[PDB]
């Protein structure tokens, strides 16, 4: 599944 | 679903080295971010390192009680990353963790004790008598000792209780139960006493005296 | 050196009421947007810790939606408004706004239940242990709540200090009461000097102080 990815990636802000 | 292993740990020499190594099943790791933590009834939870992806040139970040000695690195092709520990000081001694980059998912932790202590197995010695029984595991080092009854078969009114540490620097653990006065001498009562950083394995039958 | 505050070190609760917990940061956890970069953990005993909330107030999958998170800064709440047993454990916050990652020292969940007194056992040394050289004589206090008790140890009524320790289970699953280990330790030659050892418990649950003891004879 591509779930967690698509929340990990939503959550990631480094700037 | 995702799984996070990590192994490694033990018993170490203050001043010495210990890599820690972390697997994951289940999880595109290259995808990432990665953390270790470490926990232990000094400090409660710390943050200890992290490292991002090969995009970002596998950046890392580290605690500063720990800049310097501990290495965090990562191999996506094994599926796994790591820490690798230097000049460890006995306050690293703890349980260590490794996570992914929400923290969601978590290993079971690796126990890191940094002591010049050296190992001692203990030794076992029967609490006999609704009625309670029980074993007294004295004088070991490090921790853990593990300890069942009746082969596990047992379960029910079991009180393990935590280790101390003595002030000779053993710990010592009573694990108890209590059953009905009307099995005392019938039922066979057994404690199943394992310390495995000194290969000592010892059962002990409880009987009333 | 973002410090994060957990005033409560334990919370009481009585079973299927709500409960709220804690945490101060010393510093603002707003990152340019509306997200709070702030995470909360519930770590049950003997497991590892486990999320429950991410940025202050969105629940992670799988946690029950009796959980919730609000804050406004600085200051940030955890609630629970239905306690069910799965949920003692020790709750954490956690920032993640700055380098270090800071968490909180964490608070306690612990049950509430109606008054049990102890039951108390002695146990004396066992001749095996006699010839090492040292004697170990244990009280045990099995199932009561709530966790304060006194336990007294005296040879030949004398009352003792310096040479015993404690140990405390958690919070039993089945009944949430606790049980404790009282240790007293002494050379052999010194235990054989001695005839009567008594154990004296004190507990809210006893009409008056209770007292288990041997006499190295029977
Ligand atoms: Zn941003
Ligand atoms: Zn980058
Ligand atoms: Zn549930
Ligand atoms: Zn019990
Ligand atoms: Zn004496």
């Amino acid at each position: 599944d591509g779930d967690y990815e698509e929340l990990v990636l939503a959550l990631r802000s480094e700037e | 679903e995702v799984k996070l292993e990590e192994s490694g740990g033990g018993l170490v020499q203050p001043g010495g080295s210990m890599k820690l190594s972390c697997v994951a099943s289940r999880f595109t790791l290259s995808k990432y971010w990665m953390n270790w933590v470490r926990q232990s009834p000094e400090k409660g939870l710390e943050w200890v390192a992290q490292i991002r992806l090969k995009s970002d040139n596998y950046a890392t970040h580290y605690a500063e009680s720990v800049k310097g000695r501990f290495t965090i690195s990562r191999d996506d092709s094994k599926s796994s990353v790591y820490l690798q520990m230097n000049n460890l000081r006995a306050e690293d001694t703890g349980i260590y963790y490794c996570t992914g980059e929400i923290f969601v998912n978590w290993g079971q932790g690796t126990l890191v004790t940094v002591s010049a202590a050296s190992t001692k197995g203990p030794s076992v010695f029967p609490l006999a008598p609704t009625a309670a029984l029980g074993c007294l595991v004295k004088d070991y080092f490090p921790e853990p000792v593990t300890v069942s009854w009746n082969s596990g078969a047992l379960t029910s009114g079991v009180h393990t209780f935590p280790a101390v540490l003595q002030s000779s620097g053993l710990y010592s653990l009573s694990s108890v139960v209590t059953v009905p006065s009307s099995s005392l001498g019938t039922q066979t009562y057994i404690c199943n006493v394992n310390h495995k950083p000194s290969n000592t394995k010892v059962d002990k039958k409880v009987e009333p005296k | 050196d973002i410090v994060m505050t957990q005033a409560a070190p334990s919370v009481p609760v009585t079973p299927g009421e709500s409960v709220s917990i804690s945490c101060r940061s010393s510093k603002s956890l707003l990152h340019s947007n509306g997200n709070t970069y702030l995470y909360w953990f519930l770590q049950r005993p003997g497991q590892s810790p486990q999320l429950l909330i991410y940025r202050m107030s969105n629940l992670a999958s799988g946690v029950p939606d009796r959980f919730s998170g609000s804050g406004s800064g600085t200051a940030f709440t955890l609630r629970i408004s239905r306690v069910e047993a799965e949920d003692v454990g020790v709750y954490y916050c956690m920032q993640h706004l700055e380098y270090p990652f800071t968490f909180g020292a964490g608070t306690k969940l612990e049950l509430k239940r109606t008054v049990a007194a102890p039951s108390v056992f002695i146990f004396p040394p066992s001749d095996e242990q006699l010839k090492s050289g040292t004697a170990s004589v244990v009280c045990l206090l099995n199932n009561f709540y709530p966790r304060e008790a006194k336990v007294q140890w005296k040879v030949d009524n004398a009352l003792q200090s310096g040479n015993s320790q404690e140990s405390v289970t958690e919070q039993d699953s089945k009944d949430s009461t606790y049980s404790l280990s009282s240790t007293l330790t002494l050379s052999k030659a010194d235990y054989e000097k001695h005839k009567v050892y008594a154990c004296e418990v004190t507990h809210q649950g006893l009409s008056s102080p209770v007292t288990k003891s041997f006499n190295r004879g029977e």
